[PDB]
Formats: structure tokens, C-alpha cells, sequence
């Protein structure tokens, strides 16, 4: 079992197990004394933070009866998101981004959901999360989810990774606000490398997004044992969360390929200019050049020896074509 | 055509409770958003709260969570915000708006306030 | 929540001059920005909604703008109905914030 | 195969039907209720004063223009019993022209497009149809529509519009629609004539924008002209309840046009790439131009100029003696030198 | 009513006949005379009136036969798509004229407006000359079968005369488009794309005014009771096929403009690389040779100074073997 | 080879096609007491299932071995012309109806990463009676969800009848279109950054090869439509009974492939004009090098010519300080050169 | 090209060389063949019983075609319609035969052109005719057939007989489909892999012979349209299957005409991209050297200057550093170059 991901630094074992009126929470590193939390009928999670961490991960996975393909499914971090359904659990992979403003880069960190009898797996690459809303709701009693199972769990957990995503559409929507004014008034090749880093973010992001609405589907229109028939509303809020952020990672490729598509127009013209400029500057000097070239040579009984001070009428002469040449540039509508 | 009437603003001991009732003309109070909006004596305006008659949800303001409650009769077409356990900070003049939808991006929504009543002032001293 | 800071707070401007009002959101806020007008004493009027589109019923002077997480209000041509406090408003949540407002006066 | 429930957003309440779009300026409903030999004809606002001609034995047109009033369609939904999936989609704008089908009405989304000569941009404003079976039912986005001919048709009694049902008024309404993409494909062909002719005189990045958008503003036409052919050919093809047999032959009539207007647009977008590829000829000739001279010099200096740097050499031993004298001599290899290239160049017609 | 577009005033000139199979009578008329051939029961009649800006004769044949008068507001403009109507009784209809000029690419406009009354055809004609010579000179000829029929051939005849002008002027087109292609072939220049434009804005007008005479002759074909049955059929499918063929000749014509327009950039495109490599050539052989002349065309003090006898010969010959690898690898560049 | 049979009788059974390195019959006989599955090489195998009352789906992978498209030919009355035309594996997805069966053709497509190539395979479909004939000419098929659902009762298709299992095979084929066309996209997504960041030959040689793939499925698409059409809109042979807003969701997914098909083209048609600004804006700038040099190094050198001729009693004679004045002057215009090409937004 | 009179009935053709006339009759046991020049000999099979098919090659004279047409009740307008070979391929259907035009062509790969032949088919009663202008023919595997006795041609009446012609005559034109695939294979290996200036002349042309191929594809289907869509009067039932299947065929080929223009539209567009890049490898060659040998002539020319105060007349062995420091500065914009990826 390989890790393809690049984090191989931090592991914990966070185990939340709650029930209508109790609650433990606690973050060890040992997974013998974690488990068995599967046993007990209270519905329980488990967070494993390193996948780096292979044979912990294959031992909870051997503990659990869990087939190794997910296991090396879980291992492969370069993924698309996915589903499948087999008679003892439910295995989803799905993903999170983080976007940095000052540097817009977009970065990307593999989730496995694991949705056994009673109780979930969780497997994340590095510490920093954006399930601690569910978390708090947990502790707090905030909403549900202690009366419900362990399918509301995952309909919640799933929809923070929602909530995370219309985060970060906001966070592209004002880069967009800023970037397409920046080129349309003051174009240069930062707003052309800013505009294709944008490209290349929401290309990811479409191609994380439309995976993930297909697994939505697969959740909530396919009829599991495993989820319970009265959770299905609830997964087809988040498919429906999951279309607001497909059309709207859709207008925002489109506004960006408009962009790019108004920027390529005038690459006709800078070549026109260069044109220009080389020409000018080489048909004004090359015959001066030459001129000094011919008063240059050594020659011996050459005419113009000594004629009324020659140097200032050879430069008066050669001035004078330059004169005439640049006339004629100014005549012709170049410069 | 449209109006917004707020009633039952007054003096109230601190720790007490009153009830303010919007009642609103021209329109069905379960079509649009009902807010309750607040300007302390010289100052800025402050959002209260927030109703949607059709279906109930509410949205209390971080301040006031807890401690206000607002609710929306559509068979009286009124909208009632129930004040609780007053301070001496909540001294103002309270505005009753109606708020539409209006639509940004596919994942983004906005609302606006079009129509405001003239406010009821509620002083919460001695 | 989200923080709206409006600058500058009692900008002073005579009749026929352009006038400009910043508001910068704690937050990224996507466009869902709102302009009120309140002269003393009474309700406060609606003048911009989605920072740029303009209420219907009022003046064409008063424009809105917005740039990253910045929104301008601009007055081309004031008038002596148009001195007043001016208040943002962020929708972008259910737990909507206003600005502390901007006085215009007259020089 | 759905239970078609509502859409469920984000950031909205579960039950609140939103108006998408950016038209809030007007709100008025039209309604025209024609017989035999009668009709009546009126503009309200008191969505009530219209509610009664849902059961009316004569066929009535209902036009409500201005659907930012969600209440008003709301309630209009529900008095004539309308799904609230349906008012939906009345009220997103962001969406394409479609046919949809109920036991009870019928539900068509059209698209309206105005095209400014001056601005040179294409704008779209959505209309919802719905025909019930004794009304006809109009939502418009803004004042301002095709539909003026329909009227007069209704009012001076012309055609036999007022001698058949509804299904004859929604035949006419979408016929309208059609003949106006007429006068816009005669509109986008003459933008294409001027448009054309700059681009021969003069080349520049004006035209290029031109062109671009007007690229896009045709692959919007064609993203929003097939769901129109796909619409009529399930309207004649699929046969609703709702429409009469006796009608179907003339909805096929306008479903022609509709093919024609698509074969139309088939030409347009070739036309205009042509276009395109017509300025990087022109711009291109005046860079080959600039080029030519570039060569003309260059090589009439360059090499010449080497020979000055043979006699730059600061040897002893050169061959200075001559012929007369050798200043003179260089400068007839030059004369001659620069002649027969020049006269090369110029047999070669540059 | 009263108002027309009138480009141009012309002598208003009125002709009347009537053909029968033993002979044929005809009078040639300024003012009013041809009231008598109306409703004559004669055999069929021809009448052309030349002219609209003397409208009087409209209004004199407005009262003689009133039937549907509006349709000569749609007479009076000229910038209107061709219909048809499909009234009993008569049938009424407009039709469009072009000339050619080889001169230059001008398409003169003009239009023909006919009616069809009882054994009679009457037609508004804008300027003096047509293209309806033949009919009249098969008719003075005494030739073919063509006084046969009631009133209804003799539009087939007019129809027939607009077709075989069609398809000469196709024709001239087509050598038109061989000539640009010829000139194209030999010396490309700037007037080519204009001429190419010129031809396909020619094309787009011939289109849009034969589709609307397409569906109006498909819309005859289709069902006509005033027309004779089973005694015309086959002539009208022919001339339905002659419409087909026009519109795909047209088709052609603009895909075979468009190529020549394409072609036309390859060419200045090569001719560009071709410059750009011929001065890339001539600076890449002659740089670094006036670079070795300048490093040699110093004083100092101690250069090495060689005492070779003809050192200046050596050093050309070493200024020949640089020129030299300098070619050969151009050509196997193939450059030159 | 298009015709590939130029002296042949009308009727003439012969497999055009280069596919004939398998061979296969399989038959899952199933109803709603119990479903049966059989495997088999044999021509006699699949006779008495003419014939059943439950509805069967022989499947025969492999037609190069005509013997037993004859039979099956034969057996069930089938047209010589139906027959030649199932083995002629070049020609175009089509329907035809008769007394007693329908004659579908479609195709089934593959692509691939390494060789970006396209792939089409033959499929004939015979719906008669309560029985459809599958033919094909490769092993490896889409229809792996349908075998499931027969296999264990996942859906509806074991209750009902042959129609049903006409639309679960033809839905099972738009799918395998579907995820053709995702691939489809991200190839033109990575093509299209190619082409942004690197401009070379192998590019235009993808980018036409990925037009020509294009092309060709669009072709082979657009009568797709046609025959869902023409299975939704009647039915001629009263066969599909009531299975009608099933083949009505397969045009409307029809008609969504044609959509994207036809973005997808508009793309690819962009792309080349893209490749070709992006190689001038190259030119662009190395020609922007070159001018920089050029203009820095002409002027400069000139008045090196200019000081450097042969005279006598020229001016700055014997100077002492001229040569540091001639190289801060030439120092001082370099760097006048570079600063206003800097302002020019040259550098 | 002239209408003045109608249905003048002159033959409009650049061939005129020969002329013959083949009979051949055919039942279940009986196979006669016989070629001739005479007219007269085809004076009997009007009225047999046993179907017949005449071939009349090296139409050059007008009096053979008047009396077949007047020997069989034909209209002139017909009689005239094959004799047009300037004219677009129809069918024509009445009360007693039927009148169908064909076009065969045929490629060459030396001049790469496309020669429009004319034949007309006419299915009177139990005989068919075809009226061709060229020696040289395609019908040969129907000949084949109908000697050696292979199919069902003989089973079948004349309406089978005309379903074969048709069909060996819509078969050829897959082969003529297959060569312009080939030749459009080269042309475009050759244009991604060399340019040349005359090359686009090349694809320009064959862009016609595409067009040529559409202006008869498009009609040639359509009338074989008609062959299936009601054929009232004549060709019997059971046959029209076939012309369904000729019917498809026709459809077949006019799509790969298609594919094969917008291959052609495609083939300039890559042979622009190729020339580009040419332009741009000369510019790139250009730039590194004029960068190179530029500030190198420069600093030449500042040291050719003409003052008796420089010190690097060897102010220590100034000749070698000053070549060295010159070279070093060559060899490091080289280094540079190299970096940018430019050689
Ligand atoms: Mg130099
Ligand atoms: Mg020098
Ligand atoms: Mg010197």
C-alpha cells in the first residue's frame, strides 16, 4: 500500500462516540484502545489523520472487514470522488480545497467516509478541517444530531464539505470581481498569469464538483441499507447545493474564457509595433552606418583628403539622408 | 399603496419585556422577509431580527439571541416581536422593513429593504 | 459575522461636486451590498441594491461600485436633498450587518 | 420518474420562490377576453380583478408583465393550480426555452431578443406561456414585447384568431415570436455587412471586439434557437390534450420558419469567421509590407557595408596602389553592387 | 396611395395585345387607349404598362377592376420581400430584376409587379428595357405552341424568360469567379479580397431574393385551382428544378468564394516567411563577418600582425569557408 | 475500406469488419418465478428460445463466423438484406421495422489516453416477440449494469417484459456514451492547456486528430436522435406497449449529448486560432528581444564610426578627456534606451 | 444554352467517337446476347415477355434516339433531358415507364480530376434502356451476374434488373470515395510534415472536386428518395427493400462526403500553424544572432576609434583581455539563449 499524498507528518485518532444523553470525545495515537468503539450500539466516529500511517490504517481496516481495494483506494489521494456500496458498508471519497488570497494558488486535501454498522471511519491527510461545526453540534446538542443514526453523521459531515465549497466560491467570485476590471483597464502579464491560474482553479474545481453531485445522486435515489429512508431529504438538499455550486463554477469559467478570448484579440497589433520600431531605427542608422564605413577606410591618395573641413560636411551630407528618411517615416503613418 | 405600521413602543422597566407589532398594508406578509431593525439614539442602524412568514424560519441578531423573539401572523397579517428582559442599552427607535429576494450567482443570494415604517421609539429607564 | 468599516464618517461637500464613500467588508461578501439614505428624523430610503443596481424610483446621480471586497457610493451632482447619512448593509448571511453611516454636510 | 419538489437552495428558506433576473422597473396585468363578437380589454394591478376569468367560458389572454412581484404570480399559481415547480422556472430567468406537459395546463419558456444597432450587444428577456383549458396565461420580464400584431388581430377582428380556442392564441403568440427572429437575423446580417466593410478599411482591435462578442452573441442565438426546434416538434409531435387536433397542422407551418432560421444561423457564424480570417490578412500585409522594406535596407547594407570592413582592416601589406583613384573604386563596386540588387528586388515586385 | 420610392423618372409607355391562333393584334399607346381589351372575352391579352410615377393609369385601372386594391401600397415601395397571394380569381405577384454589369460588380434593382384578371395580365414595370424580349419575340415569330392556353401560359413564359436570365447571369457569374480564381493564381494583391467580398455580398443577394421566389413558386406548385390542371404540371416541376438549381449554384458559389479568400491569406502568409527568411539569411552571413572585420580593425600595440605573404588573400579565404558552411547549411536548411 | 465488396450479389453474407478473434453466445432466459443463465459455442443451443414465453436475450458476440448469423437469419425469417447489413460493421446507426421484428443498428464507442484514437463496434439489435438478439463483433461490453439487475433483482427489468430490456440496453448504451464524452472533455481540457503553455508540432497534430475524432462521432450521433425518435414517437409494429417515457428520457438524454457534442466542436474550432496567437505573441516577444538589442547597439555603433575615421586635423584632437566623454555619452544613452523602453512596457 | 425554341432535341456532348448497341434478354432457361450497330435490329422485345435490356454507347447522333423515342411513345422533353448532360440527375415517374438520369464518374491520380459521364435509364414494360455517351463501363459485375447465372437477377422481372443497375452504379462511387480518402491521408501527412508553397493550390482544388461530388450527391440520393417513398405505378412489391438498401447506401455516401469536407476545411488550417512555426524557428535564429554579433561589432568599433589617449592600447597586454572579456561575453549570451530554450 503506497501514499501518493505529500503530508507524512501528522497522526491522531479522534474518536467522538455520543448517544441521546452521553458523550465522549477524546485524540490518542494508539489504535488498539480504538478499536472496539464499533461494538457498542451508541453510533461512533473515528478520525484517522495520517493515511502516511499505512499499517494503522490496514489494521483498523482488517479490524473493521473491510476489503483492501478500499484500503488502497483510501492509500490514493490523486482521485476523483466516488462511491460504492457493498452489503457491510458504504465507501465515499470526496475532497476538500483551500484557496490562499494573497498567493492564488488552490490546494487540495483527500477525505474517505466509511459508513460501517452503526458507526463511521474517517481518513484525512493533515490536521485542519471544516467539520467542526458537526463537531460543536455534537457537543452543544446545537441541533439533531445525537437523537439521529449514523447516516445523519454522514449527511452532515458531508454537508460541511458543502459549506466549505460555497465558502471558497466566494472567495473566487470577488477574485473575479477584482481581476476582470483589472484587465479590462489595465492589461499586462500578471492580469494574463492571474486569469490562467483562475482557469486552471476552476477546472479543478468542476472536475472535483460534477463527481461529487453523481455521488449525491447515487446517495440519495439509490435505496441502501445502510442510510435509513428518512434521511433522504436531507442528501437531496445537499444534491441540490451541489447544481448552485456546478452553475456557478459554469458562469465563472465562462466569464474567464471570455477574458482570455478579449485579451488574445490584439496580438496582431504588438507585432505591427515591433515591426515599426526595428525598421525605423535600422533604416535610419545602417546608411549613416555605411557612411562612416566609406569615410573610414584606410586608403592612400584618396580624393576627399582634405576638402573645406570634410568631417563636418560628410556628417552634414549623412544628416541630411537621415533627415530625409525620417520625412518620409513621419510621412508614410509609421511612429 | 404599501404600508408598515409599528406599534407598542414605550417606556419599560430594565429586565421587563414588551410587544412590538408591525402590521404591515398593500401586501401579504407571508410573500416577503420581515426585519426588525434598530437605531440607538444617535447612532447607526443596527439589525434585530429577521422572519419569513411562510415557513417560520428565524434569524436573531448576535446581541440579541435568546432574549428577543419574533413571530408572523398571517391570519392578522402582522408581524410581532416580543422583547424580553430589556436593558438599559436597548433604548431606540425600532423599524419594521419588508425585504425581497434579488439574485447575485447561482450559489449566492441577497436581500434588500424597499419599504421601512416610521418606528416606534422604546426608552428602557428609572 | 462580517464587520462593513465605511470611510469617511462626516464628509463635508458643497452642492454640485462629487462625492465618494468607501466601505470595506470584513469579509468576503459576494456583491450582496445594499445603500440607504436617512435624513434626520425619519425612515431610511433605499438607494443601491447588489452594490450596483439602482433602485427603481430614484435619481440616476447616485451610483454604486464595487472592487474586490470594496464598495463605493458616488454622488455626481449633489443637491440640497441629498444631504443625509448614508448606511451600507451585507446580505451575504442570514445575520445581515449595517455600517456606521456616513454624514454628509454642507461647506 | 421525480417527484419534482422545489429547488432547496442555500442560504434561502425552504419555501421562498426568488425572481431571477434584473428587472424591477414595471408591474402591470393585461387581460383580454374575446368571443365570437365580443371581447374586453384592460390594464390592472389588483392581481384579484383577474382571478375570476379563470373560469370563463370564452377564451381570455392574461398577460402579467413584471415577475419581480413574486407575490402576484404566487398567487395567480396558486388559484389556477399551478405547481410551484412551475413558478419556478416563471421566475428563473437563468434558464433555456423548454416544453413541459400536465394533465391540467401546459408550460412553454420562451426567450425575447433585442438587439441595439449602437452598443452592438444582444439582450434576452424570458417568457413564460401557459395554457389552460380556457386561459391563456402570459408571464414578460419587462414592458415591451412582439406580441402587438396578436392584438390587433384580437381587436379588429382579422384572421380567425376570435373564431377558435386558446390553442389558436398560443399558436399566434409563439408565430409572433418566430417572425420577430426574423427581423433579428435581418438585423445581425446588416451588423455584419458594416461590420465586414470596417474590417476591410481598417484593421484594428475595435473591430476584433466587434467581432468576438458578435461570435458570442451567436452561439448564444444557436444555444437558445434548438430548445426552440425541440419545443414546436414535441408541441405538433407529442400532441398534448390540451390542444386541438385542427390546430396541429399550423403549429408545423411555424415549425418550418423555426428550421429555416436555424439553417440561417448556419451560415452567419461561417460568414463571420471568414471575417476573421480576413483581418490577419489585412493587418498582415501592412506587417509583410513593413518587412520588405526591412530587407530592401538590409540587405542592401549589410553586405555592402562588409566590404567597407575588408578595407577596415589595419593591415601592411593591402594592395593600395590602385587605379586612379581607389576611393573612386570602391565606390563604383558599390554603385554597382546596390543597382543589381535593386533591380533584383524590383523584378521581383517588391 | 400616392407616394412611390421613384429612384429615377423614365417616359411612362403603354403597350396592349391580344394573341389568337390565326393572328395577333397590337397597339402601342402613350396615354389611356387599352380600356376595350379588358373584359373583352377575346382571347388571352398581354398589356404592359412602363412606369408608376404616372399613376394615373392605377387609379383608372383601380376603378375598371377593383379587386383587393391594397396590394398596390405594396407596389409603390420597392424594398420588400416577394410573396405571393392565393386569392381566387386572380392571382397577384412581384418579382425581381437585376443587370449585370463587366465593367464592375454594380447589381442595378428594379421590380416587376403582374396581375392576372379575366383573359388578361397587366404588370407595373419600373424603367424602359426587359427581360421578358423572348416571350414577345416568340410571340411576333409565330413560333412553338404558345397560343395554346388561357392566360395562365403566358405567365408560365414571363416565368420561363426570368428563369433562362437567371441562368445566364449565373453563368456570366461563374466565368466571373473563374477570372478572380485565374488572377488569383498568378499575382495575388490587396483588390483581391475586395473583389472576393463584392462577389459574396453578390451571392447573399442573389440568395435572399431567389429563397422568397423558391417558396412562392413551391407554394404555387402546391395547391392552385385558378391555374389549369393536368395541362401545365410537368412545365412548373421544371421550373421548380430550375429554382433548385439556382440555389445550390449559389450555394457553391459562396463555398468556392470563400476558398479563393482562404488561399489568398496562405499566399501572403508564405510571402511573409519568405521575407523574414531571406533577411535572416543575408544578416546571419554577413554579421559575422563585419564582426571578425571590426576584431581585426584595431591598432594596440601588439595584435599578432601576421607576415604571410598575402595574408589578405588567407584572410579572405577563411572569409570564404565561413560563407560557405554558412550556404551549405541554409540549403540543407533548404532555405535558399 | 469503404466498400471493401464491389462484386458481390445483393444478399451476399460477408463481415467487412477486422474483428474476428472472438466468439460467444449467451442467453440469460428470465422471468419472475426464476432466471436462467446459459453459455455456449454452439449454433443449436439457442433454437427453442424462438419460441418462449419469457422474455430472453440472446446475445452473440462475434459475427465474423456468418454461419450462424444465417441461421439465426433463417430460423427467426429475417431478410437476406437485414442479414448482410448486421455483418456490414460500415454502416450507420439506422431502425427498420417489419411484420414481426425490429432492426436496430448502433455503434459503441472506446477511446484511449495513449493513442488518442476512437473506436467504433457494430451493434445489431432484433426485438421480436417476447426475445432480443444481441450481435457484436468484440467481447467486453456496457450492458455489465443490465446483467446485474437481471442477475439479482436490483430493478424492475426481471418483471417486465422484452420491451423493457430493449430500453435497459439502449439506456446502458447512452451511459457508456456519457462517460465517453466526460473523457471526451477532459482530453479537449488538457489539449487546450497544452496548447496555452506549449506551442509545438505534435500539438497541431492532436489538435486535428481530436477534430477528425470529433467529427466522426458527431456524425455518428446525429442519427442516434433519429432512432430513439423513431422508437419513441410511434410504434409501428405494435410491440413496445407502455415503456414510452422511458424512451422519451433517452431522447431527452439524446438530445443532451448532441448539446454537448456541439460545444465541444465549438471549442475545438477555437482552439486553432488560440494556437495561433499564442505562437504570434511568441514571435511577439522574442522579436521585442531582438528590437531591444538592435536599438541599444545600432546608434552606439554608428558613433563608433562616427569617432573612428581616418582624417586629419579632425576635431577633439589629441584630446585628453574625449574617449571618457564618448563612452559616458554612449553609457548615458544605453541607459536612456532602456528606461524609455521600460516606460514603453517593452522590457 | 439557349430556350428560345422549347424542346430542341440536340445532343450536347464533348464525345462523339463510336456508337453501339447491346440486346440482351434473359429468362429462367433462356440467355441471348447480341451487340450491333443497326437501330432496326431492336425492333422486337417491345412487347415480349421475357425482359429485355438494350444498351445504346456512343450517343453521337440524334436519329437513334428519335426513333427509340418514337418507337416507344416517349415525350420529347425526356428525349431531350438525356440528351443534357449539363443538368442535374432526376427521376421521372408516368402512366406507362419511367424516366430516370444518372451520372458515373471516375478519378484519375495524375491530374486529380473528376469526369461527369451521363446515363439515362428508361423501364418501359418488360424492357430497360440506358442511353450512355462513353465507351468504357461499371455495369460489368451485372453483366457477370446475368451471364453466369449468380443471384436472383433472373428470377426477377426488369424492376430488379433496373434495382441492379442502380445498384452497381451507386457502388463505384464507394471506390471513388475510398481514393479521395487516400489522397486526402496524404495530403494531409504532407501539410503536418512539410509545407510548400504551391501546396495549398493542391487543397484548394480538391476542396472543388469535394463540391463537384455534392452538387450531383445531394440529388442522387433524393431521386433514389423517390425510388422508395411511393413508387405507385411500376417496380413490383418485394423490391423495395432494395431500394431502401440503395437508399441507405446513397445517405452513407453523401455523410463521408461531408466528413471529408470538413477534413478538407481543417487540412489549411494546420498548414498555416505548420508556416508559423517555421517563421518562427527563422525569427528565433535571426534574433540569437543579431544578440550575438551586435554589442561584439560594437565594442570593436568603440576600440577602432581615433584618440592618442587610450590607455587600452596595451596598458597590460590589452589585446588578449579585451578579445577574452568580448568572447566571455558571447559565451554567456549563448549560455543565456540556451537557458531560454531558443537553440
Ligand atoms: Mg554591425
Ligand atoms: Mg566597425
Ligand atoms: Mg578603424
Amino acid at each position: 500500500l503506497v501514499y501518493t499524498g505529500k503530508y507524512r507528518e501528522d497522526f491522531e485518532i479522534e474518536v467522538m462516540n455520543y448517544s441521546i444523553e452521553e458523550f465522549r470525545e477524546f485524540k490518542t495515537t494508539d489504535v488498539e484502545s480504538v478499536l472496539p468503539f464499533r461494538d457498542s450500539s451508541t453510533p461512533t466516529w473515528i478520525n484517522i489523520t495520517g493515511i502516511h500511517r499505512t499499517d494503522v490504517v490496514q489494521r483498523v481496516g482488517e479490524f473493521f472487514g473491510i476489503h483492501p481495494l478500499v484500503l488502497e483506494d483510501i492509500l490514493n489521494v490523486h482521485q476523483r470522488p466516488k462511491v460504492e456500496f457493498f452489503e457491510n458498508y458504504v465507501f465515499i471519497v470526496l475532497k476538500m480545497f483551500t484557496y490562499d488570497k494573497n498567493l492564488h494558488e488552490l490546494e487540495s486535501e483527500q477525505v474517505s467516509l466509511i459508513l460501517t454498522k452503526n458507526c463511521v471511519l474517517m481518513f484525512q491527510e493533515k490536521i485542519g478541517d471544516v467539520f467542526d461545526p458537526v463537531r460543536e453540534r455534537i457537543r452543544y446538542n446545537r441541533g439533531i444530531i445525537r437523537k439521529k443514526r449514523a447516516d445523519y453523521l454522514l449527511y452532515s459531515l458531508i454537508d460541511a464539505l458543502v459549506d466549505d465549497y460555497f465558502v471558497l466560491l466566494e472567495k473566487i467570485d470577488d477574485e473575479i470581481d477584482v481581476l476582470e476590471e483589472e484587465v479590462l483597464e489595465r492589461p499586462e502579464k500578471e492580469t494574463v498569469q492571474r486569469t490562467h491560474q483562475l482557469k486552471r482553479n476552476l477546472v479543478e474545481l468542476r472536475k472535483t464538483i460534477w463527481p461529487l453531485r453523481e455521488v449525491l445522486s447515487s446517495l440519495y435515489r439509490d435505496v441502501p441499507p445502510l442510510i435509513e429512508k428518512e434521511t433522504v431529504p436531507y442528501f437531496r438538499d445537499v444534491y441540490d447545493h451541489t447544481i448552485q455550486i456546478a452553475d456557478t463554477v459554469e458562469t465563472f469559467r465562462d466569464i474567464v474564457s471570455g477574458l482570455l478570448d478579449v485579451y488574445l484579440s490584439s496580438v496582431s497589433n504588438k507585432t505591427n509595433e515591433v515591426m515599426k520600431v526595428l525598421t525605423i531605427i535600422a533604416t535610419i542608422f545602417m546608411p549613416l552606418t555605411f557612411i562612416a564605413g566609406i569615410y573610414g577606410m584606410n586608403f592612400e591618395y584618396m580624393p576627399e583628403l582634405r576638402w573645406k573641413w570634410g568631417y563636418p560636411v560628410v556628417l552634414a551630407v549623412m544628416g541630411v539622408i537621415a533627415v530625409i528618411m525620417v520625412v518620409y517615416f513621419k510621412k508614410k503613418k509609421w511612429l | 399603496e404599501v404600508q408598515l405600521v409599528e406599534s407598542g413602543g414605550g417606556l419599560v422597566q430594565p429586565g421587563g419585556s414588551l410587544r412590538l407589532s408591525c402590521a404591515a398594508s398593500g401586501f401579504n406578509v407571508s410573500y416577503y422577509s420581515i426585519h426588525w431593525v434598530r437605531q440607538a439614539p444617535g447612532k447607526g442602524l443596527e439589525w434585530v431580527a429577521s422572519i419569513s412568514s411562510s415557513s417560520g424560519s428565524t434569524s436573531y441578531a448576535d446581541s440579541v439571541k435568546g432574549r428577543f423573539t419574533i413571530s408572523a401572523d398571517t391570519s392578522k397579517n402582522t408581524a410581532y416581536l416580543q422583547m424580553n428582559s430589556l436593558r438599559a442599552e436597548d433604548t431606540a427607535v425600532y423599524y419594521c422593513a419588508r425585504s425581497y429576494w434579488y439574485y447575485i450567482w447561482s450559489y449566492s443570494y441577497g436581500n434588500a429593504m424597499d419599504y421601512w415604517g416610521q418606528g416606534t421609539l422604546v426608552t428602557v429607564s428609572s | 459575522d462580517i464587520q462593513m468599516t465605511q470611510s469617511p464618517s462626516s464628509l463635508s461637500a458643497s452642492v454640485g461636486d462629487r462625492v465618494t464613500i468607501t466601505c470595506r467588508a470584513s469579509q468576503s461578501v459576494s456583491s450582496a451590498v445594499a445603500w440607504y439614505q436617512q435624513k434626520p428624523g425619519k425612515a431610511p430610503k433605499l438607494l443601491i441594491y447588489s452594490a450596483s443596481s439602482l433602485y427603481s424610483g430614484v435619481p440616476s446621480r447616485f451610483s454604486g461600485s464595487r472592487s474586490g471586497t470594496d464598495f463605493t457610493l458616488t454622488i455626481s451632482s449633489l443637491q440640497p436633498e441629498d444631504f443625509a447619512t448614508y448606511y451600507c448593509q451585507q446580505s451575504s448571511s442570514s445575520l445581515i450587518t449595517f455600517g456606521q453611516g456616513t454624514k454628509v454636510e454642507i461647506k
